[PDB]
């Protein structure tokens, strides 16, 4: 309750309108900041205590823009679209040695995203969600979160059984790619902690904030 | 900790 | 379609009626026989060709068990039941040196569990739906496996909205654990690939060769 | 590989 879907598309449309890795750390930093802007556009996110914001933007910041820059890519061939405006071909991904994350990204999220057809509705509503995570170390009130998540997917389905009759089981389907986010939000993240041991590829200040500690 | 963070929920 | 959630519970009836991380691995030895069992008695997986089969245990064996102990330990205080009928206290795990992990699986699996009260039936349409893991890399065909995905939430879903009327949140709340156990389903194998390559901590030859390659 | 995976798959 109160916490409308249009809110939550609204959100998604505000904030958006040479080695690959290195392009990639650069949309990664540039993005973090376009992220907060999202979050606190999205319904009671901001009532929630400065220290909360943080733990739950430091926890789900990751796989809300891997999920971004997938379904924006669903109209590439075979690669993704950064927000700086470039593209990375499959190709140039594995010539760079990622292309094993890459084509997890391509396959479980891009490909999956232009099947079903997932809108900016959808999308936005299930980032509402992973920035909602309950689950979250160190949450003040984490039975509060968990309202906020359950009321997001609340509005989602009804969107959803509004939206696509003939589908009843897209709810569900929608649901059902946040498993193969937070895996793919846990190896990027991987790779993002080893280009800061071994030195090469440029981090800029805000993307270094995220790979504190915790 | 988390400077950059904290200043741009705050403004 | 042709997916019913009873076949699913008598599956789930079926195959259940000193160092702490040594017990849980003898367990987990254990209980990897019983999960083909289990699987065979899932519809419609058997009739999948052999090497489907491989590639969807070896895929989801560990979140299958992680999901399956932790419903066992609702009951328990503060720690797990393990299949042997050995109990593991969440003090015992932590002066292993497992506690960070263990603390996570009674926090965002056990202790969630509880709260909702998630019944048997529950328990084996969300093991089946990861059993049926699309994303399963070498599948011959993965929309087929998609197709069984899709009934078995279908079924699930009216199971909830029949079961428990007054909660049309709970069908999304059980899906909603998922990408919880992908996560901690990924830190524990982690804990043993590390504990074969110490040495200590003895593995069965099953347990073992889910630990091969892939 | 695999060995006893697919015994007791094919049993
Ligand atoms: C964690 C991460 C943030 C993405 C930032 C972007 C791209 C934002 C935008 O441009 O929209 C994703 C990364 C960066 C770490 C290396 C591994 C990796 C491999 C393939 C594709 C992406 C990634
Ligand atoms: C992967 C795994 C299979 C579980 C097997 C059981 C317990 C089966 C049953 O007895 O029902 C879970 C493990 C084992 C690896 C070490 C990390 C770990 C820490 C805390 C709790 C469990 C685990």
């Amino acid at each position: 309750e109160d916490m409308p879907v249009e809110r939550i598309l609204e959100a998604e449309l505000a904030v958006e309108p040479n080695d690959p890795v290195t392009n990639i750390c650069q949309a990664a930093d540039k993005q973090l900041f376009t992220l907060v802007e999202w979050a606190k556009r999205i319904p009671h996110f901001s009532e929630l205590p400065l220290d909360d914001q943080v733990i739950l933007l430091r926890a789900g910041w990751n796989e809300l823009l891997i999920a971004s820059f997938s379904h924006r890519s669903i109209a590439v061939k075979d690669g993704i679209l950064l927000a700086t405006g470039l593209h990375v071909h499959r190709n140039s991904a594995h010539s760079a040695g990622v292309g094993a994350i890459f084509d997890r990204v391509l396959t479980e999220l891009v490909s999956k995203m232009r099947d079903m057809q997932m809108d900016k509705t959808e999308l936005g509503c299930l980032r509402a969600i992973v920035l909602f995570n309950p689950d979250s170390k160190g949450l003040s009130n984490p039975a509060e979160v968990e309202a906020l998540r359950e009321k997001v997917y609340a509005s989602l389905e009804a969107y959803c059984k509004h939206k696509y009759p003939e589908q009843p089981g897209r709810f569900a389907k929608l649901l059902l790619r946040l498993p193969a986010l937070r895996s793919i939000g846990l190896k990027c993240l991987e790779h993002l902690f080893f280009f800061k041991l071994i030195g090469d590829t440029p981090i800029d200040t805000f993307l270094m904030e995220m790979l504190e500690a915790p | 900790k988390h400077k950059i963070l904290h200043r741009l929920l705050q403004d």
